[PDB]
């Protein structure tokens, strides 16, 4: 007929480590692989929502090139050891935490103050190095459930909302998804050989699932079709 | 034709063969995928003669190269022809202009 | 992979594969995104993308 | 000469516009040169080598 | 509210000309226009249906590469100009059409002798030219309904029984949509001042509506997204 279409039916999925998937599909048809494979990645970079950190308080710093001498890492790098936390806030939009260290410093996330509904997938994501035996670190943390990509760049304008000195921007990274590709490959089936076959190689920071992405990506595309449909 | 030419094209066609030229002026009397008859004026007319010219284009006769020659009428009925005027374009060739 | 008569390599990009690593292998002055800090390379790609 | 033609035209005098990448979408980081060209096909053909 | 998305919906269909049209789209929200307007693009320009000719019969012709007497094209000529007719045909995937001229003058196509559901949009279309007064010509065309672009050493592949001498075949280019351009820019809706609209300029050959091929360009990518949906 005309209305009929190839769909997929060669659903491979091998998982490299528990954040990694290779999803490989086949028939399609020719040209739609990449169409579909570039829906995805757009989805999955710009539109899943996710809980992320927004803004950090250090207690002794007031400026990102401020130093502190009782952490042997610069604020720059505090704040990337922050911004590649990733959490799993649920029930309300933004939490506040509160981490405060003392001693011996491998401080990683495990030493954040629990909350209850906060959770952290990594525990063992390291946070700071203080070296010092006196030295003591406090610290408040905010994360807002967003979607995308926000830079500190774009949150910079309207300072008014970030008055109190004592907070730096960090970049939101809402959603979780990282290295998020898609190939398109030559696929036979009996004579015909202009059919594709896309194959998708995805991570995550380990909230969710990367089968899980996928599908949350594809139901909210399915979904913003919905008035389209036949 | 092509956009962008040195203006020689005319001549090239032309001189050539294998365009079908018009020998003496007059109107076509009768335009015809495979030949044409047009009517000489009375200007270049000869004594004991009708006066008509005939042009039998050549359609799809092979090449040298197994190409392919065909000849396609460029004039309409009753349109007014003049001596060295184009009447049909040979292979490769539009409205007498070389089209490679 | 290696040429006998010198001994120097033989599998070398020659016209298009140079100039793409070159243009991306490029440093701008203003370019957009200028002077952020990035977590890692994926970050980088991610935010190309 | 060949500005100022283009120019009569609702064309660019540079001779080259902004295309848009058909399988993935974004603008191409540079302008590129774009126009039409007359082509020809040499008396090679594939099925006659193979 | 993160969360929600809000929900794009058809709101205007300007059509310009029998054939250029332009579709609007509103709400978006981000890139989502992007993502959906190349998508729909990528699917408009390959996945249309659409009738065209497949097969041609005159009763003086034997052969492609013939020609017949008092026709001013050749029959490969006619054949090209029968390939571009843009012909809506609906109730079925096979149509004979035929026609029959006489006299000295053009062959437009509203010398088809139409069957009630099978419409013509270009009766202006030009077919051949009659340059004599005692000469007939008499056609018969084949139309049907198809996808994509076949040419015909694929089509001649079916080898069941040999068609008869004079039965000229001729390429089929069914896709109806011949040009899209798509555009996103700003939507004025209540006060979010970031939600934008998708604008989408169709010229096709008139034979399809521009709502009726958006509705399936979107069924197939719900339907091929279907599989995603699923994931094993």
């Amino acid at each position: 007929s005309v209305t009929e279409f190839l769909k997929p039916r060669l659903v491979d999925i091998e998982q490299v480590s528990s954040t990694h998937a290779k999803v490989t599909l086949e028939p399609l048809e020719r040209g739609f692989g990449h169409t579909l494979g570039n829906a995805l990645r757009r989805i999955l970079l710009s539109s899943m929502p996710g809980c992320a950190v927004t803004e950090v308080e250090i207690d002794g710093v007031l400026h990102e090139y401020s130093t502190k001498e009782g952490v042997q890492e610069d604020i720059l790098e505090i704040l990337l050891n922050l911004k590649g936390l990733a959490v799993r806030v649920q029930g309300k939009d933004e939490v506040i935490l509160t981490l405060n260290k003392s001693g011996i410093g491998p401080v990683t996330a495990a030493d954040i103050t629990h909350d209850g509904d906060v959770e952290i997938v990594k525990p063992q994501h390291v946070i700071c190095h203080l070296t010092d035996e006196n030295a003591s670190i406090s610290m408040r943390i905010k994360v807002q459930r967003g979607r995308g990509y926000v830079p500190a760049s774009t949150r910079i304008h309207s300072e008014e909302d970030e008055r109190p000195i004592g907070r730096l921007l960090v970049d939101a990274c809402y959603s979780p998804v990282e290295r998020i590709a898609y190939n398109v490959e030559a696929a036979r089936v009996e004579q015909r050989t202009d059919l594709d076959k896309l194959v998708i190689e995805m991570e995550t920071n380990g909230t969710i699932d990367p089968e899980e992405a996928i599908r949350r990506a594809a139901t909210i595309l399915a979904e913003q079709l919905e008035a389209f449909v036949d | 034709k092509p956009l962008v030419g040195t203006g020689m094209e005319r001549a090239v066609a032309v001189d050539s063969g294998v365009t079908a030229v018009a020998k003496r002026g007059g109107v076509v009397q009768y335009v015809d995928a495979s030949r044409i008859v047009i009517k000489v004026n009375e200007d270049e007319m000869y004594p004991g003669e009708a006066g008509i010219d005939i042009y039998n284009l050549t359609k799809y006769t092979r090449s040298n190269q197994n190409t392919c020659i065909n000849q396609m009428p460029c004039v309409s009925l009753g349109e007014p022809v003049e001596r060295g005027d184009v009447l049909a374009d040979g292979p490769s060739t539009d409205l007498g202009e070389l089209a490679l | 992979i290696l040429s006998p008569a010198n001994g120097e390599p033989i599998i070398v990009p020659s016209q298009d594969v140079v100039l793409g690593l070159y243009y991306m292998t490029r440093d701008c002055v203003n370019a957009k995104g200028e002077g952020m800090v990035l977590t890692g390379p994926k970050e980088a790609e991610r935010l190309y993308r | 000469e060949i500005k100022e033609l283009l120019k009569l035209g609702d064309l660019p005098t540079s001779g080259q516009i902004r295309l848009y990448d058909g399988r993935t979408g974004e603008q191409f980081e540079r302008p590129v040169t774009v126009g039409y060209m007359y082509m020809l096909k040499l008396n090679h053909l594939v099925d006659d080598k193979m």
